[PDB]
């Protein structure tokens, strides 16, 4: 059960009694899209100033092991132990990251723990394709707009910053009226709520800046092609739901249709998904996957692909998004129904994972948004409850003749121009 | 010499003002298809002589 109190803090608890592991956590309602181009990566700076190694050390002697996560709309810094020492994790929380900052913003910890993520960001840039293309869809994707940088921080920023940013941005977004206390394991509501009574664990007064502008999305593309690279990696999206939307369920369930393929697992070439039909013959790509990301204020549903046919790029376009065209027409009854328990396997692993910290990660993501946590069964029958018609309503508006965004790498001189993409989204027959 | 003197001179009509509304349509599709490459911007830097 999911019990959340707001006196003090709000203070959500999730209890398990069949696990060994108690993790104590705080969750930030502010992320990579609370800063500016000019102070991109203080978050990742923080993070990693929290995860130093004096830090590290003093927390490990204890016996407590620390996870920090940095995103788009929360900042996670959570305490793991065995569950005898769930208190101890709120002491060590209190008196590091909370009360005292000078010891952790000192001139040797702060340009050691500058130059180790300049190098880790440097690496980053040149050696990580996949997902560097999909930081390059988001930043060509929401141009301007907050939602769009980079949650590492880019190189030519991360130089110039000092002291004073790390201070300003923490005195400016680490506040009571922004942040949760997450409990998650083998703990109970009311023990925690009782152990943050006998402290104070006050964090701030509050109010945080309130951004001028909310996140738009453009139609867009961005190049970065190298001939000395042997692959091509392609992510494509569009517009999706955002958190809170009546069809987050719908959005999920259709991209769980199309699902992900890898040319190399046997298995895998089985599947019931028809796409495959038309890219196995010859060998268009070696793995493909779909994705529907949700934001705060917005979301992407697309896929991403990597491919060493070099000559045939766009014919793995044109087939997927034929597939993707037939969603509104003619999407059958057998392909929901598969969808419906592909896709409640896929929530049921994702929700009920013996590790505690990603249970405390989305109680703590959930909560600042919704208010409260929606129950496993409960989202059961809503995907249950899906219909045809309800996908065919939410493919006529989503996907079918609307802009798209597009970031490739490597050899993508095969990739053709935008507007040949672009007329993709309909099928002229029909 | 020329019968067909007033009728050739009022298809003409018809044929220019049609034509000339379309050779200006195809103008504005024109400029709305070429829009991506018009407007396209290049950047560059030079990549490391480490490799
Ligand atoms: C020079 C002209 C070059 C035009 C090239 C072009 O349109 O290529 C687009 C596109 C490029 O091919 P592709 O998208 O990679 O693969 C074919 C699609 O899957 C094709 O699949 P689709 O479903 O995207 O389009 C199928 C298409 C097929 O069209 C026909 O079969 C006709 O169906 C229609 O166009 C039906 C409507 C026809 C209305 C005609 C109006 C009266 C004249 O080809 C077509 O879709 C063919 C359209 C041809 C239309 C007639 C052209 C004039 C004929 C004389």
């Amino acid at each position: 059960e999911v019990t959340q109190l707001s006196n003090g803090i709000v203070v959500a608890t999730e209890h398990n009694p069949s696990a060994h592991t108690a993790s104590v956590g705080v969750v930030f309602g502010s992320g990579a899209a609370n800063e500016n181009p000019y102070n991109n990566g203080v978050s990742n700076l923080w993070k990693n100033i929290f995860l130093s190694k004096e830090n590290s050390a003093v927390a490990a002697k204890e016996g407590l092991a620390l996870s920090s996560n940095i995103s788009r709309d929360f900042q996670s810094y959570i305490v793991s132990s065995l569950p005898g020492s769930t208190d101890k994790s709120l002491d060590f929380l209190n008196q590091s990251f909370i009360q005292q900052k000078a010891n952790l913003l000192s001139s040797s910890n702060f340009e050691a723990t500058k130059k180790s993520v300049l190098k880790q960001v440097q690496d980053f840039e040149e050696n990580d394709h996949p997902n560097r293309v999909l930081e390059h869809l988001h930043s060509t994707a929401f141009q301007n707009t907050p939602l769009s940088l980079p949650t590492r921080g880019t190189l030519e920023s991360l130089e110039n910053l000092v002291v004073a940013d790390l201070e300003s941005f923490a005195n400016n977004h680490f506040l009571n009226s922004n942040a949760v206390v997450v409990g998650t394991g083998n703990i109970k509501h009311e023990d925690l709520v009782n152990s943050i009574e006998s402290k104070n664990l006050s964090l701030q007064t509050g109010t945080k800046p309130v951004l001028k502008k909310k996140a738009a999305f453009l139609g867009s593309e961005v190049r970065l092609r190298d001939d000395t690279l042997p692959k091509a990696w392609i992510s494509l999206a569009v517009e999706g739901e955002p958190v809170n939307s009546p069809n987050y369920f719908v959005a999920k369930l259709a991209a769980q249709i199309f699902g992900s393929y890898n040319a190399f697992e046997p298995a895998s070439r089985l599947q019931g998904i028809k796409l495959l039909d038309n890219i196995q013959e010859y060998q268009l790509c070696d793995n493909f996957n779909h994705f529907s990301l949700s934001y705060k204020d917005s979301g992407l549903w697309g896929f991403s692909t990597a491919t060493r046919n070099v000559t045939m790029i766009d014919d793995l376009i044109h087939f997927t998004l034929k597939q993707w065209n037939r969603l509104t027409i003619s999407v059958t009854d057998t392909e929901v129904e598969r969808a419906k328990s592909l896709l409640k396997l896929q929530l049921g692993q994702l929700y009920e994972s013996g590790n505690p910290v990603n249970d405390a990660n989305l109680l703590g993501a959930e909560v600042l948004i919704k208010g409260s946590k929606l129950s496993l069964g409960e989202a059961f029958k809503k995907i249950d409850a899906i219909t045809v018609k309800d996908v065919k309503a939410w493919a006529g508006k989503r996907l079918w003749d609307q802009d798209i965004a597009i970031a490739g790498t490597g050899q993508i001189e095969g990739l053709l121009d935008y507007m040949r993409i672009r007329s993709d989204m309909s099928m002229m027959r029909w | 010499a020329e019968p067909e003197h007033d009728e050739r001179k009022r298809l003409g009509l018809k044929t220019v003002i049609i034509l000339s509304s379309l050779y200006l349509l195809s103008i504005w599709v024109k400029k709305f298809k070429w829009a991506g490459i018009k407007t396209r911007k290049f950047v560059f830097n030079p990549p490391k002589p480490r490799k």
